[PDB]
């Protein structure tokens, strides 16, 4: 069980994750004692999610689950059409709306697709929500991949003197199916996962909506840079590093000169 | 209040009449004819008797259509008044029928 | 009640699934999570054969000591290994490099002659150019063609940092007189953890034809051409990093607004920019 779900973790740490479904039909079917909290721990793609008394797209996530019945934010309901309709604060919910349409503005600047949904809710004197971006490898291109940006908001909103806490928790699954002639069958790709904290006297202008899409932004690029620099360099240098093109019987002498350069300086110092 | 469903809600309830005021006074006048009766049935087994009377007749008839304001006000003390009168009948009572039932002659002159 | 059959084919998608490295161990947690090695071995001897077969599995005979890799060309089915340069027989255990009883079989033999200098030019180009490069030539006259089958594997295994990865590649010089072929596949298997998934996984199978000369042309010959192409390919690889960093993250993540610049969140939150114009 304990040394089971210690497995479990290594086994997911090192799974394909592009299984997730089937490989978590095996970790069922393998252990079903289990079966517990399964996706507390496995980390989940993202799920579309329709509206049909409104007519526009939202997502499928955990908040807005109600058992089976996920809200939608177009019409804040859950779907199974329920009477268990226990909706958060309403003036957050537009509030919510706005944030959405913001980011869904933000998505079609830095992605042009895709949906995002940051479900909350109303914890006492904070709350906490959910960021989703849900854009794959589009068609456009046949490099593809899975874009899920899942982020945790987490206002611990304070009272006296207009100020409040932050805190984010971050993770965006994508693939790089990039299989062109040059690339061969290039595929590469996965998810981070990283947190922050921030204690703001929020203002009128700057609300926490305002926070989310900097700091999140900036996780983001924080991201992308860690990505674009150490994993595709480190993979670089574990390619020339194994397989070089390097030919030897010449570095060996020439950094033997270049010691015996040190060895000049250390004829000096 | 929870079928409204809006988000977290602070509402306390505050339940409070006011008739509770005109309530106190009245179980004054509970306890006042409770105890009076009681008097009344005591009094038998003789000076007592006309004590509880006047006593009875100096504060039940200062009721003054037992308005609670004057009530509480001096008609507390006109009750503590008649707890005077009916607490030194009840000591005197006490002391005397004490000294006197303990002295019986014997068992039969004990019933 | 679970029917632990489906646990068979479960453990042996873990273990074909497994890249290099992360096999045995985790292997062993699969265990864990099954608590049979009897459960575990119905499919898992199979599996344990064919995932060295095809992985590429070092094994080292102690006869000869060239580091040959667990294929099919060696593979007598029970446990028994052949040499590709010497044909020795002999037993060979998969969980560990328990080989014992050498046994040197008989073939036509010609083109074992013809991979030695072929594998000897092939083996020291990448011996002396690729650190833990090293490959293996297996030999086989199978239908009426000889077969110089080439074996790369390069790793380098010390997840301290949670990082591994692993090189192999199979080229065939299908020697078919007079025109023989070069036939060939890559395979890339790399992989980092420590705090983000990293599958990198790639290849490239491509084939030529040219005329058999004689053993040293057709050997310069064939490994120059895949030597090349990898070397050709390890280049465009470094260049799809360099088409990532400017493509394949602004085609799906951005780096900047529409006015490249900045974003004014109150700006977002009020004023009503101007969306009713056109």
């Amino acid at each position: 069980s304990d040394q089971q779900l210690d497995c479990a973790l290594d086994l997911m740490r090192r799974l394909p994750p592009q299984q997730i479904e089937k490989n978590l039909s095996d970790l069922i079917d393998l252990v079903p004692s289990l079966c517990e909290d399964l996706l507390s721990s496995v980390d989940q793609p993202l799920k579309i999610a329709r509206d049909k008394v409104v007519g526009k797209d939202y997502l499928l996530c955990d908040y807005n689950r109600d058992g089976d019945s996920y809200r939608s934010p177009w019409s804040n309901k859950y779907d199974p059409p329920l009477e268990d309709g226990a909706m958060p604060s309403a003036r957050l919910r537009k509030l919510e709306v706005e944030a959405n349409n913001a980011f869904d503005q933000y998505r079609d600047l830095y992605f042009e697709g895709g949906v995002s949904s940051v479900y909350l809710w109303d914890l006492d004197h904070g709350f906490a929500g959910v960021i989703l971006i849900k854009k794959a490898g589009d068609g456009s291109k046949k490099i593809k991949g899975c874009w899920d940006s899942i982020h945790v908001v987490e206002v611990q909103e304070k009272s006296s003197g207009r100020t409040a806490h932050y805190k984010l928790t971050s993770t965006v699954m994508l693939w790089l199916q990039t299989n062109k002639s040059g690339s061969g069958t290039m595929n590469l790709g996965g998810s981070l996962t990283r947190q922050m904290e921030k204690d703001e006297t929020v203002s009128d202008c700057s609300p926490h909506i305002a926070n989310i899409g900097r700091l999140v932004e900036d996780m983001e690029n924080k991201i992308r840079s860690t990505l674009n620099e150490i994993y595709f360099g480190k993979t670089k240098d574990i390619v020339n590093g194994l397989r070089s093109v390097q030919t030897f019987a010449d570095k060996s002498k020439q950094e033997a000169l270049k010691n015996d350069l040190v060895e000049a300086l250390k004829r000096k110092q | 209040v929870k079928r409204k469903r809006e988000e977290n809600l602070k509402m306390v309830w505050r339940i409070n009449p006011a008739h509770r005021k005109l309530q106190a006074r009245l179980d004054q006048m509970r306890k006042f004819r409770r105890q009076h009766e009681q008097l009344r049935a005591v009094i038998v087994r003789a000076n007592a008797i006309e004590e509880v009377n006047l006593a009875y007749e100096n504060v039940k008839e200062v009721d003054g259509l037992d308005v609670s304001k004057e009530g509480t006000e001096a008609w507390e003390a006109a009750m503590k008044r008649y707890d005077e009168r009916i607490d030194r009948v009840e000591t005197r009572i006490t002391a005397r029928l004490r000294d006197q039932l303990g002295t019986a002659k014997n068992a039969n002159e004990m019933f | 009640r679970v029917s632990d059959e489906e646990k068979v084919r479960i453990a042996a998608k873990f273990i074909t699934h497994a890249p290099p490295g992360e096999f045995n161990e985790v292997f062993n947690d699969v265990r864990l999570l099954l608590n049979n090695d009897n459960l575990l071995r119905e499919g898992a001897a199979h599996a344990f054969a064919q995932y060295n077969m095809d992985q590429f599995t070092p094994v080292k005979i102690e006869g000869y000591e060239d580091q040959v890799l667990i294929t099919e060309h060696g593979d007598l089915g029970n446990s028994r290994f052949l040499d590709p340069r010497n044909k020795i027989s002999f037993k060979f255990d998969h969980l560990r490099k328990e080989a014992s009883d050498p046994q040197p079989e008989e073939v036509d033999g010609s083109l074992k002659s013809w991979r030695e200098s072929c594998d000897s030019a092939l083996r020291a180009y990448v011996k002396d150019h690729y650190s833990n490069g090293f490959c293996t030539v297996y030999a086989k006259n199978i239908d009426g063609q000889q077969t110089i089958i080439a074996c790369i594997e390069s790793h380098q295994f010390q997840p301290k940092n949670f990082w591994n990865g692993r090189w192999r590649s199979e080229w065939k010089f299908t020697i078919t007189p007079p025109t023989a072929q070069v036939v060939g596949v890559l395979k890339i298997q790399v992989h980092y953890y420590e705090d983000g998934n990293v599958q990198l996984v790639s290849h490239k199978d491509v084939q030529d034809s040219v005329t058999v000369s004689n053993e040293a042309q057709t050997a310069k010959e064939f490994i120059k051409i895949i030597e090349h192409a990898e070397n050709e390919y390890q280049t465009a690889i470094s260049e799809n990093y360099q088409t990532m960093s400017d493509t394949t993250f602004k085609a799906l993540r951005r780096q900047l607004p529409v006015t490249r610049t900045k974003i004014d969140w109150n700006k977002i939150l009020s004023y009503k920019i101007g969306k009713e114009m056109q």
